């Protein structure tokens, strides 16, 4: 596991600092974001500055679907057996409330529960939200 | 007494196997404590006969309580609605312990589990509320019916129950 690098965080700062929210940023998002977990999706956004309420937009969106999923996933009965990961909620899956490992064992558990490749799936719908607000 | 002592004769399969008491440490968590017996009884007019143990995991613990939909989801408490966590005061010391199963804090409804080992890391997630008396032989003999995901391998039912004196 590789925690997201300097370089494809700049590209990314780069690319919303110029593009703005044409919809050119979506691809690139998608590509700058390959094999994420959600701490890398959240460091990512979190460089960007400014843009405060396109970001707001986005967080929106990444709230309702937090507690959309959280809807259709109804947490089953705990105590958690020994050597089992509880299911990831809303918030796990947007980062807020989980770990790295965690993430990490949700990637990779067999089978698995892809993490990254949800919230990656809800933070792109948030920001077609953006580009269809701004052009 | 203060503390009441229930009574499960566990049966597999229909066949009976013993029965196990259970001490409910009411002068600690006296609403967790009078919920469980109550189920017990059936003087609710709904409870605890029949239903089964749908997750047995071997060195882990004997879950049981959802008598409603008899594999997890369901149970209810006599409270009208799921209840809060009492406290957390007693911990999960060792076999024996008799325990909420919950789905998060301030869930509380019908569910419980029997551990089968110490499980100190659900200090503060379960609140604990009894302890096995007699039996804990047939519990052990309950634990060789479970598997590493729960899922038990003949039917666990409490064919009776009720309180003693």
């Amino acid at each position: 596991h590789q925690a997201i690098s300097p370089r494809t965080l700049n590209a990314w700062v780069k690319v919303v600092e110029e593009k703005a929210f044409s919809p050119e940023v979506i691809p690139m998002f998608s590509a700058l974001s390959e094999g994420a977990t959600p701490q890398d999706l959240n460091t990512m956004l979190n460089t960007v500055g400014g843009h405060q309420a396109a970001m707001q937009m986005l967080k929106e969106t990444i709230n309702e679907e937090a507690a959309e999923w959280d809807r259709l996933h109804p947490v089953a009965a705990a105590p958690i057996a020994p050597g089992q990961m509880r299911e990831p909620r809303g918030s796990d899956i947007a980062g807020t409330t989980s770990t790295l490992q965690e993430q990490i064992g949700w990637m990779t558990h067999n089978p698995p529960i892809p993490v990254g490749e949800i919230y990656k799936r809800w933070i792109i719908l948030g920001l077609n939200k953006i580009v269809r607000m701004y052009s | 007494m203060v503390n009441p002592t229930v009574f499960f004769d566990i049966a597999v399969d229909g066949e009976p196997l013993g029965r196990v008491s259970f001490e409910l440490f009411a002068d600690k968590v006296p609403k967790t404590a009078e919920n469980f017996r109550a189920l017990s009884t059936g003087e609710k007019g709904f409870g605890y006969k029949g239903s089964c143990f749908h997750r047995i995991i071997p060195g882990f613990m004997c879950q049981g309580g959802d008598f409603t939909r008899h594999n997890g989801t369901g149970g209810k408490s006599i409270y009208g609605e799921k209840f809060e966590d009492e406290n957390f005061i007693l911990k999960h010391t060792g076999p024996g312990i008799l325990s909420m199963a919950n789905a998060g804090p301030n869930t509380n409804g019908s569910q419980f589990f029997i551990c089968t080992a110490k499980t100190e890391w659900l200090d503060g997630k379960h609140v604990v509320f009894g302890k096995v008396k007699e039996g804990m032989n047939i519990v052990e003999a309950m634990e060789r019916f479970g598997s590493r995901n729960g899922k038990t391998s003949k039917k666990i039912t409490i064919a009776d129950c009720g309180q003693l004196e």
